[PDB]
């Protein structure tokens, strides 16, 4: 499945 | 053999449009199951494989908050580069987002990645030991101090080690009908006279499953490949030219190698 | 800014033959940014119909997609794609060879 979010800069 | 389970993301910004366009592509080996994109009403995760089409609202449900989530945080992240590098909205950019784990012949893990870029250049790299973040440009340097102070290293790994390969393993078992099925390319070859004094002579391998190949000229002078493509059908062709000349065409021979072969092949005109 | 320009491949998806059924194909791989125009000829004129792959890219970050159609090859019908990208200076034409 998806990761559930991503890193923020 | 290995199998993997893969995803690519995009994100490019529309300068005085609001909101970028985000899309999400899911592969599993060489076949695409699943799709998300931002340009629609209510953007949702959709299936692109048959075998996913018996899949229940739980999941796509989920995927599409996973997904929705996501392209927030990319649209944040745009607008922060672009303030790192001191660049203007007048232009669009692009941020791109792949990861993945693949296994080994045993069915247990073999190897994880992620990687970031921005406009076309590595941006944010996750190291193969999956425990550190190493970016190339001196402002990238800030989003991995980010990323180091918040461990975000642990949580990619623990997503790459544990999840992906739970989740590949499940979807190897949905469509396994047609994912584990090798189909071996079909292979010709083909003759063409230039001139009096050259002829070319052309090696073809169609409709074979998965993409990796190898055509080899051999002689019992410089070869020309093509890029492997998609047929549209979930197989890929491929061809390997060389100019020979006329009269001794029977002395070369082309070698093809692939999965779906019992043993590699070697053709003559 | 890296700008890459664009790769195309125009083929069929079975070997041609003048009178059976096949699908035209026009691959585009190799460029950035993402945004491109593709759009399929016959005898010049631009195809109506013409689905394509959602986007996605390689290990060095450029794109790829496939532009595709069914169509049905006779010896006089020629076939091309037209593709136009920031990289080009004008939109390049590929015309189809059933030989490649």
């Amino acid at each position: 499945r998806l990761p559930a979010k991503a890193p923020l800069f | 053999g290995s199998h993997s389970l893969k995803y690519f993301h995009t994100s490019v910004s529309r300068p005085g449009r609001g909101e970028p366009r985000f899309i999400s592509v899911g592969y599993v080996d060489d076949t695409q199951f699943v799709r998300f994109d931002n340009d629609a009403a209510s953007p949702r995760m959709v299936p692109r494989a048959p075998w996913m089409e018996q899949e229940g609202s739980e999941y796509w449900d989920r995927e599409t908050r996973s997904a929705r989530d996501t392209a927030q945080i990319f649209r944040v992240n745009l607008r922060t580069l672009r303030g790192y590098y001191n660049q203007s909205e007048a232009g669009s950019h692009t941020l791109q987002w792949m990861h993945g784990c693949e296994l080994g012949p045993d069915g247990r893990f073999l190897r994880g990645y992620e990687q970031f870029a921005y406009d076309g250049k590595d941006y944010l790299t996750l190291n193969e030991d999956l425990r550190s973040w190493t970016a190339v440009d001196t402002a990238a340097q800030i989003s991995e101090q980010k990323s180091n102070d918040a461990s975000e290293a642990e949580h990619q790994r623990a997503y790459l080690e544990d999840t992906c390969v739970e989740w590949l393993h499940k979807y190897l078992e949905k469509g396994k009908e047609t994912l584990l099925h090798l189909e071996p390319p079909k292979t010709h070859v083909t003759h063409h006279p230039i001139s009096d004094h050259e002829a070319t002579l052309r090696c073809w391998a169609l409709g074979f499953y998965p993409a990796e190949i190898t055509l080899t000229w051999q002689q019992d002078q410089d070869t020309e490949l093509v890029e492997t493509r998609p047929a549209g059908d979930g197989t890929f062709q491929k061809w390997a030219a060389v100019v020979v000349p006329s009269g001794e065409e029977q002395r070369y021979t082309c070698h093809v190698q692939h999965e779906g072969l019992p043993e590699p092949v070697t053709l003559r005109w | 800014m890296i700008q890459r320009t664009p790769k195309i491949q125009v083929y069929s998806r079975h070997p041609a033959e003048n009178g059976k059924s096949n699908f035209l194909n026009c691959y585009v791989s190799g460029f950035h940014p993402s945004d491109i125009e593709v759009d399929l000829l016959k005898n010049g004129e631009r195809i109506e119909k013409v689905e394509h792959s959602d986007l996605s890219f390689s290990k060095d970050w450029s794109f790829y997609l496939l532009y595709y159609t069914e169509f049905t090859p006779t010896e006089k019908d020629e076939y091309a794609c037209r593709v136009n990208h920031v990289t080009l200076s004008q939109p390049k034409i590929v015309k189809w060879d059933r030989d490649m």
